[PDB]
RNA sequence: AAGCUUCAACGCGUAAGUUUGGGUAGCGAACCGGAUUAGAGACCCGGGUAGUCCAAACCGUCAACACAUUAUAGUAAUCUAUAACGCCUGGUGAUACG
């Protein structure tokens, strides 16, 4: 199994660095102390195994607007896994 | 031009080739497979029933006749008894021979040992084909390697 | 019927931000000292199993004058069938099994036990 | 005297016929393989299969009423039929070999079960309420040789029996 | 497969016949490739219960063990020996395992 | 007191009526002999055979 | 990967019921007898036939419920993403035809 280290508040948290993250724990100012649960928010699989949905770029725009605020996950066959 | 499956061959100088076209429905936004059916022209006979060939379009020779056939792709294999009875022949043939030649080495360990030098003279040789192909490199990316 | 979440920062910072009204008081402890709230639910009960189970279950069924010690639990100097356990085990992980590893406890920690029945007469006698 | 008693106790003469059974078992897992101890390459479960399947059929013409591992039955005869149909699919040269040694037809699937170029014989049957065994009987006959060539038999052994 | 047999005799005849008797079921067992382990009897023991509604015969009955590795095919001629014989009441047959771990 | 062998297979009165048979010719449930609950069921199966044998 | 699902088809299917054969510890529809009450056909007291018992067949429907589809992936779900499904579309009206 893959045990994903979830990002629990506004910070990564690279001196803790929760399993595997980045190298070396130094950010230059250490910063906010939130209490905010799991950022990543209703995350809604917008592809579907039934599905497959292409959004030509403008498109995507214009349904990122439809969305709240985030990052879309996208494949392209010269490129991979990008957003 | 269609690269499509015959599933019927009983039929004089005519197989029915079926193809799998996708076709947009817009009110759900999903492609649905559907299989429609063609007749076309061989000339040769060549199509055993699972070959996977090429149909194009030609001159009509009948009413619904109306693709030729250009080029069967991968055969199908097919049941001949007699050669599977020679092919018994020669595997039981081979494992008795093996086993008389192997039978301390239990011949598990015998075998066990030829699969693993034989996986390491594989493993050299696509290594070694990697070598001839990049150079001394990590195998990080041929994407890299290729400027 | 609502949900539970998160407390007290981000419930105080969308207030805090625009000048609503100044800040509780400890800010600066909310802020320079990292936290958790207590993000709850299971990730596994961790049942995590002592191996010391089998050793003290066989010289508590043996020896049951080691149930009848003395003991400080709040120093951490072990008691006698502790000693005896990883006697035992020092000796399972040395190479040999486990019944020659029990004989040699037996041998290398008795004097203490002769000493322990030894009060355990004298408590007998102090109490009848 | 006693060492011939110990042999006669190590025989598989003394042993119930489920252990009789399954010590042959492994002869024929001995049989069947390319290897040395291969057990599960799929040839090993058909071959374990088709064995099964005909001391089930004999067991079956005995016992009509069963009815709890006859489901078995079935899991068996479609199990069977879902690895022939893989293999041909995967190596066909195996699949010849084994539907040659057991001497097996051909089970694979406005169609046609993959025939030749000329030649077309063909053999499809399609209808245009039942028991359990009234049906279960004649397909385990049907697609198996060895099964209707032990049906004709037993039909003659028993019209010649009666008279 | 060996198999215990605490079957129970008639309590108090003269032995001439029940001896003979164990002599037909050991010419049985005999039969089909197998033999006795060990034939331990325990002696008499009245019953706990009252059998045979015809006839009436009574407690204080007879008790014998045979002990028998014997192939599957013979059990049914060891029924009809069972069966047939009025000097006996009842007997439980029991498979054991290879390890010889008998009663 | 879980001593396997002589207790796990076998019929006669002197295991039962120690410490598995209840004494108006009944048995001894499951309550009240702190065994195994699946050796208990085989052992109480022996115990229940030796109601139908001529013992007890 | 021979895996998942089951449109179609097909089997299993508690108990009643019918055809066939008998005879039957107990169980308990009819038929007659009496009771709270005005009539009482029921509850309850009283005998008790088919059926409950057996062996073969037909029927296949039901608060047949985890009312918790099946399967995979997470720590026994009604926490829920998916894969194939089946079903609902305000109530009363589903019975009649085929």
């Amino acid at each position: 199994l893959i045990r994903l280290h979830l990002r629990t508040d506004l910070f990564s948290r690279l001196p803790g660095a929760p399993g595997s993250g980045a190298g070396g724990p130094q950010p230059a100012s250490a910063q906010l102390a939130p209490a905010v649960g799991l950022l990543p928010l209703s995350v809604k699989n917008i592809s579907k195994a039934s599905q497959p949905v292409l959004m030509y770029p403008r498109q995507l725009e214009e349904a990122a607007a439809r969305l709240p605020a985030g990052v879309f996950m996208c494949y392209h066959p010269q490129l991979g896994l990008i957003t | 031009e269609f690269i499509g499956r015959v599933v019927s061959n009983r039929m004089q100088k005519t197989v029915v080739v079926a193809v799998s076209y996708v076709v947009w429905v817009p009110k759900y936004k999903v492609y649905q497979k559907r299989v429609a059916r063609h007749k076309a022209r061989d000339e040769s006979q060549a199509s055993v029933i699972g070959d996977i060939v090429r149909i194009r379009k030609s001159r009509k020779f009948s009413r619904e006749v109306s693709y030729s056939v250009v080029d069967t792709l991968r055969k199908a294999h097919v049941y001949d008894p007699a050669a599977a009875a020679a092919l018994v022949a020669t595997r039981d043939a081979a494992r008795a021979a093996a086993a008389a030649s192997t039978g301390r080495s239990d011949p598990w360990v015998a075998e066990a040992a030829r699969r693993l030098d034989a996986s390491a003279a594989r493993l050299a040789a696509l290594r070694e084909l990697y070598e001839k192909e990049v150079g001394p490199g990590v195998p990080l990316s041929g994407a890299v390697l290729a400027v | 019927r609502p949900t539970r979440r998160a407390n007290l920062v981000a419930k105080l910072m969308r207030d805090l931000e625009s000048g609503h009204f100044a800040a509780p008081k400890a800010l600066d402890v909310l802020t320079q000292y990292r936290t958790e709230q207590l993000s709850y639910s299971l990730t596994g009960i961790p049942r995590v199993t002592l191996p010391e189970k089998p050793l003290i279950r066989a010289f508590l069924q043996k020896y049951p004058e080691a149930r009848a010690e003395p003991v400080a639990l709040d120093s951490f100097t072990p008691p006698l069938a502790r000693q005896f356990a990883q006697r035992q085990l020092q000796l399972m992980q040395a190479g040999a099994a486990r019944e020659q590893a029990f004989t040699q406890a037996e041998q290398e920690l008795a004097g203490r036990l002769q000493a322990l029945r030894s009060r355990l007469l004298g408590s007998a006698a102090t109490a009848l | 005297s006693k060492p011939d008693l110990v042999e006669k106790l190590l025989s598989s003469d003394v042993l119930g016929k489920g252990e009789r059974r399954r010590y042959e078992r492994q002869a024929l897992i001995r049989e069947f393989q390319r290897h040395p101890a291969d057990t599960g390459s799929p040839q090993v479960m058909v071959a374990v299969w088709t064995h099964r399947v005909r001391e089930l059929v004999k067991h079956f013409d005995a016992n009509r009423k069963e009815l709890r591992p006859m489901r078995e039955l079935e899991i068996m005869m479609n199990q069977r039929r879902r690895m022939l149909t893989w293999l041909r699919r995967a190596d066909f040269e195996s699949y010849a070999y084994v539907i040659s040694k057991l001497g097996l037809q051909d089970i694979y699937t406005x169609x046609x079960x993959x025939x030749x170029x000329x030649x077309x014989x063909x053999x499809x049957x399609x209808x245009x309420k039942t028991n359990l065994w009234q049906r279960l009987r004649p397909q385990l006959l049907a697609e198996d040789p060895v099964l209707a060539a032990q049906a004709v038999a037993t039909a003659a052994a028993e019209k010649q029996r009666q008279t | 497969p060996l198999y215990e047999l605490l079957m129970l005799a008639k309590p108090s005849l003269p032995r001439a016949e029940m001896v003979a008797l164990i002599k037909g079921l050991g010419d049985l067992v005999y039969r089909n490739g197998g033999f006795v382990t060990s034939l331990k009897s325990f002696g008499d023991q009245h019953l706990a219960y009252d059998l045979r509604r015809p006839f009436e015969k009574y407690d204080r009955a007879h008790i014998w063990q045979m002990d028998f590795v014997s192939s599957v095919d013979a059990i049914k001629p060891l029924d009809h020996g069972l069966h047939v014989n009025n000097t006996v009441l009842r007997w439980v047959l029991v498979k054991r395992p290879m390890s010889d771990k008998s009663a | 007191v879980a001593e396997v062998l002589e207790k796990a297979d076998y019929k006669n009165v002197a295991f039962l009526t120690r410490w598995f048979l209840s004494p108006a010719g009944r048995l001894l449930p499951r309550r009240q002999t702190r065994l195994p609950v699946a050796v208990h069921k085989h052992v109480s199966r022996q115990v229940r055979l030796a109601r139908h044998m001529g013992l007890i």
